[PDB]
């Protein structure tokens, strides 16, 4: 154990289980050569890139899985939500950090995993005669996330035994607790809107479901703390 | 001991039928003896699960056209395949001055001589073209729509003022040369119910394979 | 001019010949290739990644589909029970089919190299026990029982000391060739066999589930290869 | 002879396609390329050079076009009113029409650069005072006044010190594809935004027009490009 | 990074059609079959403003010559295309010694066999042909005249001492190769009224483009 | 292009004529040839293996 601090934002957890480095690419800069070298990008240090601790969803036996989007998780909130909105292009990195607060007597497996360009896709209507085109509460969820409803298919028509060919970690409660992955920017281009396109997307689903006996707390607060590494910005508006 | 089968350029190659043209004397099929074909690379059916593993591709594109009438048979006309690139303007008429537009080149040959073969490069102005897209080009109708995807138009039709005397079938090959690939992931398990989107069908949801009685009986 | 005597075989259009065909844009700079993260070069190298095995692929109920992810082991055993048992058939039909090894398998004729099969118990932590993972090589007939199973290729793997065992499956090869019906289909007949056995009882205090599932994971070593593309697929885009 | 196959594209004549024809007059000697003063060799030559940008696109009378050149400025202007205002969009309609790289944009089909915007006092030399043009980046709103524009990329203009000033516009892309009608046309969406707003009014002392009028000369940086011919205009050969 | 398309050669190569005979059977047009076509690049609509760009330029032509019938059938009928130089004398009938002259190169080729192609020279005594000339050839309706710009003539023929037994439609495709430019001038914005002169309709005077309501409101 | 004149012979079939022809399977590696005992490489290797004569090539 020993905790860090990155500003006015101070974790608590474990020394250093094993990251995941997603692609084993590490969140860079995008050098003066680029496409735009008149509006130089500036890059947030102060409190843009620091620790932010997300509405801590509950574990259940019926639950069926969570995901975010990204940027949209933060585009909502604090200081990072404000150069995501009023700021016309982006790229950006995360350290993702997932844990679960449970004790030895609960039984669990979490996958935690981040798929680029997760496009969802709805149920079509059911029989499948419906060109339905999922909400917006449902391609955006923001910082509370949302609830997989076919967690076989992801939502979107794959198999999610398959998931694992994307950077993941596994939460196996008897195991371990603390999950953690660095993603790097990744996107056909090296700039693009922070509203209108969700470069990836936050997958933590529990495969081996929850369980415990009478008496033991029902829930496992998972805790998702996320903070954002060599984040740039361009544009003002 | 060789591994050079399972490399991506080779997984892809091969020529695949992706479009056939019909330009029938008598109908209410491309009744003007004209046609355009937005070039969809899902026209080989097989295609669509293929490069749905990844998420970024890149290739150039070398199209065979194949031209005859409906038993098969080869005749002495003439045909004009016209390729506006996109932002060009389509003929939406068989005398359309987009036929004489420079700048969509077209290739004229007869149907007796061999198959007319072309290679077209990567278009797209997005450094890949990318089969996912998570937002909205600048619950909306426009979700997962990657435009810069676009590889452009062929227009098809017999060459001359007067419509052609014969019944035409032209078949459009396409192979993949100079594939790169990246970000992959997890197999189409689930049938396709649209172009456009990963929609599934809801209700006949299927285990991505064949079942079993027992976890204990094989 | 120069002479020349053209060869049969002229004007022929191969959908495999690979020659060069004239560029229809000839002066165009097609935009820049930038740098992305994870490229992919061979699809042998997806082939590695460890994916689910649906042993469990038992349930077919819409909602249950989560579950031939995961089998489950119990207190309720006891001590020499068959737990679980498979094929090393990674093309064939079943649990290998949700693994992506076995999704990719579907587009070559010809295959053969060592797999990979991971465990992971997912119960209680307070949970102790003993399993006995046996390999009983093609040919070999599925042990009559855990004694039997004992004397061949097994690991008794104690999920109180470590939670994750790997095991490898030495060779497997698709190469035999069968004409059955009308339809000539290259199958294995190396059909391995992994039977699980219940070494001792689940052992759990007091509190603790009676009950915990085990994931198992797939992937093909390194020495895995591919011969022959053979598009096929259930699912191809619709009108 | 010598074995040969002839290839499909064996007889197509391909409009682009670029080899080498027989020569018609083999033994002709063309009369010699002597030095002509003012060689163009790329287009984008031409898209540096200035010319006047036709703001006040307006007037459409046969005989007030010479006034679209040149936009006025006056006394009756209290501080902070809008001058002017257009786009950052050298290929679409309207006052980027007129200058030559609005002209040249359309045989072009993709394009990105910086441009430069040049504005000039033609006012009596006896006036002063101050004007704020400000520029809001693609996707930024017209600020509500002058003040909310003081705040975003801005230039105090004192046409009481300097004549010209230039303003340089940082980036222009019109690249995002749109397929609207039924026709496929790539346009901007980068529609950036100059504002012009008096900062202070127009003083001039007795004597003096109380009207000026400023004309606005457009050229593109040497950063810009090019891409994808596409032959189009309303002015063809006519019968 | 790259900026070759902008190059003149690029901006101007690419075969345009810039010719179209007819050699009816029955008609009033052409009824001789033979045509003389006196070599006009403006033939390509798009290209009269595209050239006026400049004031001299300078260039060779490959010309490509696609025939048929109407229908764009193809036919076993032989051709004689010739090329008259400047200063040649043109053939005023189907028997006009003209067509024999070896000083006037000829092509021979069947319909069938694929479409002629021939290069053609900078012909201009001058260093180079210029678009306008501001003066008279030693009120006159010989201003702005700059002779020295003629390319040719190209008489087209069936060949044979009888009538050709089909109805026949052949198109002159011209590729500019090698093209060098000088003084540059600005774009036709006015609707052109003559092959000549840059007479414009003092009537119909527009605006170079559109327009809008105020100079506030975008 | 480059000047050619197609010369007599063009286009016949000869069944000795030895030339190449384009491969079906261009990606295609074959199986590895191993070594095998006893490889004959010319049919007058053979020819010099005795084999019982039928001298008494009488009885039927």
């Amino acid at each position: 154990v020993a905790q860090l601090t990155i500003g006015n934002s101070t974790i608590t957890t474990q020394e250093a289980a094993n990251i995941i480095v997603g692609y084993g690419e590490w969140p860079s800069y995008c050098s003066d050569s680029d496409a735009t070298a008149v509006d130089k990008p500036t890059r947030p240090d102060v409190s843009v890139n620091r620790f932010y601790t997300l509405d801590t969803k509950l574990w259940e036996k019926s639950s069926k899985g969570w995901y975010w989007k990204f940027p949209d998780v933060l585009t909502e909130t604090g200081v990072f939500g404000q150069n995501a909105q009023f700021h016309y292009l982006y790229r950006s990195g995360f350290c993702i950090h997932v844990q679960c607060n449970a004790s030895k007597f609960h039984q669990g497996a979490l996958l935690v995993a981040v798929l680029p360009e997760y496009v969802i896709g709805t149920v079509a209507g059911g029989t499948g005669t419906e060109d339905t085109h999922p909400p917006y509460k449902q391609t955006q969820p923001g910082a509370d996330g949302f609830e997989l409803q076919h967690p076989y298919v992801l939502d979107a028509g794959i198999p999610i035994s398959q998931l694992t060919v994307c950077p993941h970690q596994w939460i196996n409660l008897r195991t371990n607790n603390c999950a953690t992955i660095i993603v790097p920017y990744i996107n056909a281009l090296p700039f693009d809107s922070a509203l209108n396109h969700c470069n990836f997307g936050l997958l933590v689903v529990p495969i081996s479901p929850l369980d415990y006996d009478q008496g033991a707390t029902p829930v496992i607060p998972i805790t998702i703390t996320l903070a954002p590494m060599c984040s740039e910005f361009a544009g003002l508006r | 001991h060789s591994t050079a089968e399972t490399t991506l350029d080779s997984f892809f190659s091969r020529a695949g039928l992706v479009g056939e043209i019909d330009l029938p004397l008598k109908g209410t099929t491309n009744p003007n003896g004209y046609a355009n074909w937005d070039i969809d690379i899902t026209g080989y059916a097989q295609m669509r699960r293929k490069v749905e593993l990844f998420t970024y591709m890149r290739f150039d594109a070398e199209f065979t056209f194949v031209a005859c009438t409906p038993t098969g048979e080869v005749v002495p006309q003439l045909l004009q395949y016209m390729f506006v690139p996109p932002g060009a303007p389509k003929p939406d008429s068989r005398e359309s001055l987009a036929w004489q537009t420079a700048t969509n080149p077209s290739v004229f040959v007869k149907l007796s001589d061999p198959p007319a073969q072309v290679s077209v490069p990567f278009m797209s102005p997005a450094s890949a073209y990318q089969w996912f897209y998570d937002g909205y080009p600048t619950k909306d109708l426009e979700y997962g729509a990657m435009p810069n995807n676009m590889m452009g138009t062929f227009s098809v039709r017999t060459v001359g003022t007067s419509k052609s005397k014969y019944p035409l079938v032209v078949r459009i090959y396409m192979r993949m040369k100079h594939v790169r690939a990246w970000i992959p992931r997890p197999m189409r398990n689930q049938n396709y119910l649209f172009k456009a989107n990963p929609n599934y069908a809801g209700n006949s949801i299927k285990p991505t394979g064949a079942s079993r009685t027992a976890i204990t009986t094989l | 001019g120069f002479p020349t005597e053209l060869k049969p075989g002229t004007n022929q259009f191969l959908t495999t010949d690979d020659g060069v065909s004239a560029p229809i844009l000839p002066n165009f700079h097609p935009t820049p290739c930038i740098h992305i993260p994870g490229e992919v070069r061979n699809l042998l190298e997806l082939c590695q990644v460890e994916t689910i095995l649906e042993v469990n692929n038992v349930p077919t109920n819409a909602t249950s589909l989560m579950e031939r992810l995961r089998f489950p082991v119990s207190a309720q055993a006891g001590k020499g029970e068959l737990c679980a048992v498979f094929r090393a058939d990674p093309g064939r039909n079943g649990p290998w089919q949700s693994t992506l090894l076995g999704q990719l398998c579907g587009y070559y004729t010809q295959w053969s190299g060592s797999l990979e099969v991971t465990f992971m118990f997912t119960g209680s932590f307070m949970a102790t026990g003993k399993m006995l993972i046996a390999y009983t090589p093609p040919g070999g007939p599925l042990p009559k029982d855990r004694a039997t199973a004992m004397l061949g290729t097994h690991v008794i793997w104690d999920f109180g000391l470590q939670s994750s065992v790997t095991l490898v499956i030495p060779w497997i090869s698709n190469t035999h060739y069968r004409a059955h019906a009308r339809d000539g289909v290259f199958d294995y007949y190396t059909t391995g066999l992994v039977s699980i056995w219940y070494q001792t009882n689940y052992v759990v205090p007091i509190g603790a589930p009676n009950t915990a599932y085990i994931i198992a994971l797939a992937a093909a070593q390194k020495n895995f290869t591919m011969k022959l593309c053979k598009d096929a697929s259930d699912i191809l885009q619709t009108g």
